[PDB]
């Protein structure tokens, strides 16, 4: 965004195993991290793992015990004069250097077959 | 001087109990209730401590031992669900470690004849009154404070009721590898099991998984003399010790 | 400087008239003027009368007082002609927390433990009640009620009380009038304040209730003329 | 290199705040936020302390500054009634000695000209909107999160909304002997008040007692450029240090 605007912005991680919530009084109330918008532009947040049975379940289902990230206007959005639009952010994920991979696996994600050969 | 028996008080937050009659102990196995899983992660600690307030000793309500009974049994860590800090902690949290000290008291005079088995069973998975290929959904498993109360209390969709298989299959005179020990009302009147945390897996969720049953079972019928209440009463106390959770600087609220 | 001037102690040091009252001795029943203020008197000590309208202590917030009433009795009744014939006035510093009289030939003059005093009228006498607070300081600024509970009254906040006053007349003989004259002066000694406060802008509206009061005259004053002074 | 205000990262608890433009800070007298009451009574300690898990930044709702704004009024002990574990302790517990740290900011950009008053006022008695010999009734003292709110919000039966007589019968510019620090969109946009504990009793009820009111009142009116929007946020941050309780091993549960 622009350099004179400013913004708070709470946001707020839930572990896996526990409900999300629902405005940014809830979330608040949860581990709230703000940084500001309006003199810093990165924010970086760690995000730590909790073993739940001995490990992370790699089968497709759509359980909600997964961990939960999100974030809240604490207050609206100052946009300098004339600006007459929208800003953005910009996300970023990686794996900090306690990251552990196992077993290992067939990988179809497409169903996949095909013999062509030239 | 004379009788010393260890009857001093075992006062522990809110919790003053110290009633004991022939203290001795029996432990489950050779390990005590520790806290400490492992040692570190190389970093700097701010690890769940609420053995200075969930060490009290949370007791029961009171079961009448009649003639006509067969016996009661409880799920460990999901009887102290509705009650507690523990049990708030239980909610608040999801995981938690959490060794156990029960103490079953039974009030009875000199005059009273029987014998008590008090049997702590880890993971003790239940029999259904189907009996097919289909249990209890786990509503009727674990009521809390109440037990499933064996003693002449059947019902239909959840557990059996037999006494001999324990609802488990099993036999009764052979539970005994089971940690266990007898009340015999010439001998003693109370039961005490240290029960340290047992799971395939260091962290668990006891919303969810039921570690422990107890059971408190009468292998002798009860003979008060006549003219007297046929009725006993059996009072079991547990004092969850050197127990952990989990969710540190991270729960904020659930309700149900 | 080191000189007793400005500081705290002399500030507030100073004797001033509280609870003028007027009261006298007549009989037992006699003609019937009995109760509002005859034959005694019951203050209920409240430096919040006439300490300039309560002004210098409501500078500050918290505050400990030992009290020197000096009581000043004399015979509105011409003391000169006669009416003075052994007038012994018996005072009486009844204690928080203590029954007050409602009656002069009442059972609490002569209780047990409350500290009374008799002097000739036209005299005076010197007390020193040390610091009788409920809190550590006098809470002369207070915000809270007494319970959430049965509540005792309101936050006019008597809990810290100071003590309650008593004055009467041991004589006797309804065939004549007189009439008595009693005026206090309080001095506070070893005073401690603490926390000081904005002053207010109007003479008051209540006791207790820190009220400003409705329908205001400018208690600032207009510039005469404009920013141009002169 | 070159400007390195202390912008670093104050976490505490479940708080990652660390916004601090200027980060100078006024504390209210000489005395710092401190524990202890006393050293002992000679005798061993159980006493509490929740400073491990009470010293959160609670933040608040934020409050728009218009143009047509007067001022907003927050009694602190009272202000944190249904949030947190500190309002859980608080009606849990009835006695408790907590410090505050008061952290207000107001997002403002370069182009808005405007001048904010902090100021906190121990044991601020409240002036009626009857102005008799009757004040409010303590219903309409401390709402909670939403304070007095006396920009515009003309109410009956309760407190007076004069901001002059700033509902104690004082004078506005005359309301700094009360610790304070002045919120310049010039110079900075945050203000912080170190707030020590402060009553004749040591030891007292935050749910009948109102310790402080916290006042930010605009002194100087906010002229934003035209073309903007004329409102400006103003963020509130309370974190309750080396805070103390009374009820130790004595509470169970009381509901409201």
């Amino acid at each position: 965004g622009p350099a004179l605007s400013s913004a708070k912005l709470i946001l707020a991680y839930t572990p896996p195993g526990a409900r999300g919530p629902q405005d940014r009084r809830e979330a608040m109330l949860g581990t709230h991290v703000v940084w500001d918008i309006g003199l810093q532009s990165t924010i970086v947040m760690t995000i730590p793992w909790t073993s739940g049975v001995q490990f992370r379940y790699t089968d497709p289902d759509t359980y909600t015990s997964a961990g939960f990230l999100s974030c809240w206007y604490q207050t609206s959005l100052i946009l300098p004069p004339e600006t007459t639009g929208q800003v953005y952010l910009l996300s970023f994920i990686s794996a900090c250097p306690d990251f552990k991979l196992r077993l290992m696996k067939d990988t179809q994600t497409i169903s996949q077959t095909v013999a062509l050969t030239e | 001087c004379g009788y010393s028996d260890r009857v001093q008080q075992i006062t522990l937050g809110n919790s003053t109990i110290t009633t004991q009659e022939a203290a001795n102990a029996v432990v489950c196995y050779a390990e005590w209730p520790e806290y400490l899983p492992d040692v570190d992660a190389s970093d700097v600690n701010k690890t769940s401590k609420p053995d200075t307030s969930v060490c009290r000793f949370y007791t029961l309500d009171s079961k009448t031992w009649t003639t006509g009974s067969k016996g009661w049994c409880w799920k460990l860590p999901d009887a102290l669900k509705d009650m507690g800090v523990f049990g708030q902690n239980m909610f608040f949290h999801s995981l938690g470690r959490s060794g156990y000290t029960v103490h079953v008291q039974c009030n009875a005079t000199k005059f009273h004849s029987g014998c008590l088995l008090v049997v702590v069973i880890p993971e003790h998975q239940l029999a259904s009154h189907e009996g097919g290929n289909v249990s209890v959904k786990y509503t009727f498993t674990h009521p809390g404070e109440r037990g499933i109360d064996l003693s002449s209390a059947n019902e239909v969709g959840g557990p059996v009721k037999d006494v001999l298989y324990n609802m488990n299959g099993t036999l009764l005179g052979n539970l005994l590898i089971f940690p266990h020990q007898f009340i015999n009302l010439r001998t003693n009147n109370t039961a005490t099991i240290v029960i340290p945390y047992i799971n395939s897996v260091p962290i668990d969720s006891m919303t969810r998984h039921n570690n422990v049953s107890l059971m408190v079972i009468p292998i002798a019928p009860l003979t008060v003399p006549t003219g007297a209440t046929p009725s006993l009463p059996i009072t079991v106390t547990i004092a969850p010790m050197c127990t952990e959770f989990s969710g540190i600087r991270s729960k904020s609220i659930v309700p149900q | 400087f080191n000189g007793s001037e400005t500081d705290v102690e002399c500030f507030l040091g100073r004797a001033a008239c509280v609870h003028v009252t007027e009261i006298q001795n007549k009989d037992a029943t006699g003609i019937d003027n009995h109760r509002e203020a005859k034959l005694f008197n019951d203050w209920k000590i409240n430096l919040s009368s006439l300490v300039q309208l309560r002004k210098k202590l409501e500078l500050f917030t918290y505050v400990r007082f030992d009290s020197e009433y000096t009581i000043l009795a004399t015979a509105s009744q011409p003391d000169s002609a006669n009416y003075s014939s052994n007038l012994v006035v018996q005072a009486m510093y009844v204690p928080p927390g203590a029954p007050n009289p409602k009656e002069w030939d009442d059972y609490t003059w002569q209780s047990a433990s409350n500290p009374s005093v008799f002097f000739k009228v036209g005299d005076t006498s010197r007390f020193s009640v040390p610091y009788v607070g409920l809190a550590s300081a006098y809470n002369c600024f207070y915000d809270g009620y007494s319970h959430d509970d049965a509540e005792t009254q309101y936050g006019i906040t008597v809990l810290n009380h100071m003590g309650s006053m008593a004055f009467r007349i041991v004589n006797e003989h309804d065939e004549h009038k007189t009439l008595v004259k009693i005026r206090v002066y309080h001095r506070a000694k070893h005073v401690e304040a603490w926390i000081p406060r904005a002053p207010r802008a109007l003479p008051y509206t209540s006791i207790g209730r820190t009220n400003y009061p409705k329908n205001t005259e400018p208690v600032i004053k207009k510039r005469k003329g404009d920013i141009k002074s002169y």
